[PDB]
């Protein structure tokens, strides 16, 4: 017998209570990074580790640009919510 | 074993809900660039052997109905389940083209005791959305 | 420059909105398991993976016992909330 | 590098807040067994080379003050920070012996721009508490 709330995983683009950013030309930062990390790592890294790579990428390589000073130069950190019980490998 | 069994005949289903346009009533701006994500995601999960199903501009009613329907499919031959939500939102909520829907209501269909064929299998939810209107100015 | 909400990690004993269980003789399920997993794995597993082991242990080996039928035979699943940007090894 | 730097002269600080007894006003039952955890945790982190500091039965005021004080210490020679909270709680809240305190208020002291010497370093919060009164009956 196991918890009915187990084996769930929520990959959030941003932290609780915060805005999430998206570029009209390339797409959201979170999705870009996620797809990219999955492309080059789905064959060797465990899922949590891939998601950790996404966190660094989004947190390091992105920064909003806006003519509006209040939405300019803002950052973002994705949020991993794991309730998994086993490691996840796509291979 | 300390890793899920991913050798079922089918990798699993992957639903992508791509909301780009919203009713004036909601007051949400058009989500430009979301199509790139939808296209990107679709290609990425196809290479991972997931059966991808893309959906665009759904109302909160349609989203709930769809999830309900998907939770009722038989996943016995499937290894996992992946659902990507592209839309607006606030903490604990995601928007349908016509208004807010609680995130709890969508996932509850996949609980261990609600969707028996997915019990013991990984259920991944990827959410691209606002969880509030707070701004991270950065440091260092 | 990085997000001010980055490099945080919240290891929750239970899922959101749920009770967390504790045994008056041995301590809470979550802490027992966490300390145990850290004892035998801090020297080789990355932190997320250690926490995943905790999830399985708590979800598989524990089940409440109560004379009160309503609090009897209940389960629990810990919740990992990661906003880390790098892998964590205690060695 | 894809892993934190854990070779600083000091592994870091580890605060354990162990709340076992509560004022009648709160209406919370005594937390029997929490001492075992506190003792267990203390020993586990000492072997990991953490400077452990145990605290028992603190009021919400004391908890906030303590965190504030700890956030003001200089962590430049430290690799990380670990804070264990043993107590009662509900979603987003943890109890001091004399009443509820928002979890946001405690961690905010350690944000990148508030505690400069911990910027870029892992801050771990381990919470043993209730996040509600919902019951998981289990399945399969
Ligand atoms: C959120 O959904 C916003 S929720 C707002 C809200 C909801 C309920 C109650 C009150 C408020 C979205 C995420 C999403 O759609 O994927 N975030 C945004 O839309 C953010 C924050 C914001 C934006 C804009 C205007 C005001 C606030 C519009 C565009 C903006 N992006 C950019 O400026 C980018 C930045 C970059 O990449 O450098 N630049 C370009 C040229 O596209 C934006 O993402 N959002
Ligand atoms: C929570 O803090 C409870 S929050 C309750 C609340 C708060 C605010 C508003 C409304 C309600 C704690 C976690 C903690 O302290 O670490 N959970 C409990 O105390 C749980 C749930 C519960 C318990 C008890 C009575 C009613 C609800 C008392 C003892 C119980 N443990 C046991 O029965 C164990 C089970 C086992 O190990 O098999 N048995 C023994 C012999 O100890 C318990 O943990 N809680």
């Amino acid at each position: 017998k196991i918890p009915v709330e187990a084996d769930f995983l929520y990959a959030y683009s941003t932290a609780p209570g915060y805005y999430s950013w998206r570029n009209s030309k390339d797409g959201s930062w979170f999705i870009q990074s996620l797809c990219a990390m999955l492309k080059q790592y789905a064959d060797k890294l465990e899922f949590m580790h891939i998601l950790t790579r996404v966190n660094r990428k989004v947190a390091t390589e992105f920064e909003s640009f806006s003519f509006d000073a209040t939405f300019h130069a803002k950052k973002q950190i994705p949020c991993i919510v794991s309730m998994l019980t086993k490691e996840l490998y796509f291979y | 074993d300390n890793s899920y069994k991913m050798d079922y005949p089918e990798m699993g289903l992957c639903i992508i809900i791509n909301n780009k346009n919203f009713h004036k009533s909601t007051g949400m701006t058009s989500r430009s660039g979301t199509d790139v994500d939808a296209a990107n995601l679709r290609e990425t999960f196809r290479n991972l052997k997931y059966e991808v199903r893309n959906k665009n501009d759904l109302t909160r009613e349609e989203i709930v109905e769809l999830m309900r329907d998907v939770s009722k499919e038989d996943h016995s031959k499937r290894s996992s389940f992946v659902c990507v939500l592209l839309s607006h939102g606030e903490e604990g909520i995601i928007f349908g083209t016509n208004g807010p829907v609680d995130l709890k209501k969508i996932t509850n269909f996949f609980r261990g005791d609600r969707c028996r064929s997915l019990t013991g299998k990984p259920k991944l939810f990827i959410i691209q959305a606002c969880r509030g209107t707070e701004l991270d100015c950065g440091i260092e």
